[PDB]
């Protein structure tokens, strides 16, 4: 829910190329998807534990 | 002159002889079902580990 509307942003910001908020949109885009890359490998290992236990 | 009793000693000490070995070859091949159950849950998270890599 909020990378389907940060990744938005991005398309919709740089239609064209702006040098103002190009620092910072870098730093948006880093942080959200190191974000969602330990939440998913979080949500893995505790399927795979959970799976191991039958 | 009938000579029950060495009759049930003899079906009692077979009927031992079979409950012995089903009490022990029950709880080996359980433990076996386990730990093939353990091996294909490593052979997933392994394979599913490269597959997401490549």
């Amino acid at each position: 829910g909020v990378a389907t509307q940060l990744l938005a942003a991005y398309i919709l910001l740089f239609d064209e190329y702006n040098e103002k908020k190009a620092s910072a949109q870098k730093d948006i885009l880093i942080k959200v998807l190191d974000d969602g890359i330990t939440k998913l490998n979080e949500a893995q290992k505790s399927l795979l534990v959970s799976s191991q236990s039958f | 002159v009938i000579p029950w009793q060495t009759f049930d000693e003899t079906i009692k000490e077979l009927s031992r002889f079979k409950q012995e070995y089903s009490q022990a070859a029950s709880v080996l091949v359980g433990d076996i079902k386990t730990l093939l159950m353990d091996s294909q849950d490593k052979y997933f998270e392994a394979t599913q580990t490269v597959y997401e890599w490549c």
